[PDB]
């Protein structure tokens, strides 16, 4: 039951928060969101009227401080910032929520749309990923590369993904060529898991991440970044039960959330047919080829 | 990506090898008593070239190293890329290639994967369609294949003393157009080839001692057999063909 209020509203732009999004006029009388569910990472983004090029974000946890909105007419964009003053913060929001110039966060509690699509996503581990410490929240947007993709392959301006690169020597032991070109378990469970991710929680939180940013933001890199999660474990013979079970999961409700309309911009033919039909693992998600084949048949 | 645009480019000074992985994994299809069918894998090769200079690295593969393998079709390619890179690794740093192209497709993720430690060395496919398959109807390259009791590297010069005479392109162009006969018509093309009695082998070299007069005359005669045995697959009176049409079909590539 937090609140993130607007200073204003001066030009006329469409306002995402999580998966809702509402339509704001220029110079309306809107000064925020309230209702916003304590304990999960919500992200509020934007995408102008009059430039649907400029599309961005904030990632923030209501839990860490009291944030607020407002443009900026030289950069020419919304931009979050925190509120150090409390006693301010909860002056400003209770006068606008007495004046019911905010918009509720849609509740229908029966929906865990959001808890299971952002369930291992932990604010500390995106400030990771996008490096600028001097703030609590996060700004994404649809043309920030990642890391991998800098070259063949600002900092605040780049996203920090894990690499994953199935032709690398992190990726194959030497003397063990083909069974770890063919056999992506070593690459999943040693480098990955065991050493960098440290646990399936912190890798599943990074593909959460990644396919989010790219679903609200049209983000490419982070595109390529969710497949190659999905694709690594689909990929290893030998993967812990609870974890593709997990994995099940993760994907349905991403696959059920995305736009139909979005489907080809946002899937990787390849990438899905391989992981279904062809893969080591191509059993072991139920659910998701369920919800696949019956929400995107042309594609397989 | 080689193709006939770019030929040129494998006769210049930047070390460079083929590798054709089509014989490394060989067998006859037999019945069984039970009146199922069996393969028996007999010794094979990977055929590495280097076209400028005709040095050949053949690694016999013998049968011992399928032995209680399974998927060997593709057990062959990860067997090829392996032995290449081990043939890179033991060439002095000044003698390493800088491209490797390999004749199939599907041996670039192979060698890909096995050559990491050798960033700068470019693995090529190539559009040409080589007859490197034919190698093994050379009668010394086939002996020692079928001969070899353990795992073997022998070296050999495949164009013989022909670049004290002609240049590289021309070499390799008489090369491929052997392979090509031999690959068409197996038969005829060693007859064309060994015909001639007085004409002999020499006990270092793989083809016969032809003056340059008379390897007009035999390239001529391989051309005719290429064409010959067109005409006979698709039925076709190769008289109404043209100048033109002619070259290409010879050319195969």
């Amino acid at each position: 039951m937090n609140t993130v209020p607007f200073t204003s509203a001066p030009i006329e732009v469409t306002i995402g928060i999580d998966q809702y999004s509402f339509n704001v006029k220029e110079n309306q009388p809107f000064h925020g969101i309230k209702d916003i569910p304590i304990g999960h990472v919500h992200v509020i983004h934007f995408q102008h009227a009059d430039n649907s090029s400029m599309r961005y974000g904030y990632w923030f946890d209501c839990r860490m401080g009291n944030f607020y909105i407002q443009y900026d007419p030289k950069d020419g964009l919304y931009k979050m910032m925190e509120e150090r003053d409390g006693a301010k913060f909860e002056n400003i929001v209770h006068n606008f929520k007495e004046r019911q110039m905010m918009v509720s966060y849609p509740k229908i509690d029966e929906d865990d749309t959001w808890y299971n699509l952002t369930e291992f996503v932990q604010m500390d581990k995106i400030r990771k990923i996008v490096r600028k410490d001097e703030n609590q929240f996060s700004y994404v947007d649809s043309s920030m590369t990642t890391v991998q993709e800098n070259e063949l392959l600002d900092p605040a301006h780049s996203l920090n993904y894990t690499v994953i690169n199935f032709k690398s020597r992190e990726a194959i032991r030497p003397g063990h060529e083909m069974e770890d070109f063919l056999d992506k378990s070593y690459y999943l469970n040693t480098v990955m898991l065991q050493g960098i991710f440290k646990n399936s929680s912190n890798y599943f939180g990074e593909l959460q991440f990644a396919f989010l940013n790219a679903m609200f933001f049209g983000n490419y890199g982070s595109s390529l970044q969710w497949h190659a999660m999905i694709e690594l474990i689909c990929s290893s013979a030998t993967v812990p039960k609870h974890m593709l079970d997990k994995l099940d999961e993760i994907l349905y409700y991403q696959i059920k959330t995305l736009p139909e309309q979005y489907s080809d911009i946002l899937l990787n033919e390849r990438v899905w047919n391989i992981c279904l039909y062809s893969s080591f693992q191509k059993n072991s998600l139920h659910n998701t080829e369920k919800i696949m084949e019956n929400k995107y048949p042309e594609l397989l | 990506a080689m193709n006939s645009s770019n030929y040129a480019e494998l006769f210049n000074n930047d070390i460079k090898l083929f590798v054709d992985d089509t014989n490394v994994y060989r067998v006859t299809v037999h019945k069984t008593f039970e009146g199922n069918v069996a393969t028996k894998a007999i010794n094979g090769c990977i055929f590495t070239l280097n076209p400028k200079t005709g040095h050949l690295f053949l690694k016999i593969i013998h049968t011992s190293v399928w032995a209680g393998q399974k998927r060997l079709s593709q057990l062959a390619k990860w067997k090829t890329a392996e032995e290449v890179s081990a043939l890179v690794r033991s060439l002095p740093k000044e003698e390493q290639p800088k491209q490797i192209i390999v004749t199939r497709k599907a041996m670039l993720d192979p060698l890909e994967v096995h050559m990491l430690d050798f960033p700068n060395i470019a693995i090529r496919p190539t559009e040409l369609r080589l007859p490197f398959s034919a190698a093994m109807s050379i009668d010394k390259l086939s002996d020692v294949v079928m001969k070899a009791t353990e795992p073997q590297m022998v070296l050999f010069n495949i164009y013989d003393d022909w670049l004290d005479r002609i240049s590289s392109y021309t070499a390799f162009s008489r090369l491929t157009l052997l392979l090509r006969a031999l690959k068409t018509n197996e038969e005829s093309a060693k007859m064309i080839l060994l015909s001639d009695p007085t004409i002999t082998i020499k006990s270092y070299h793989l083809w016969p001692s032809f003056t340059d007069e008379q390897w007009i005359t035999i390239e001529s005669q391989m051309r005719d057999l290429i064409l010959t045995e067109y005409g006979r697959k698709y039925n076709v009176n190769i008289s109404a063909l043209t100048q033109t049409e002619i070259k290409d079909i010879i050319l195969g590539q």
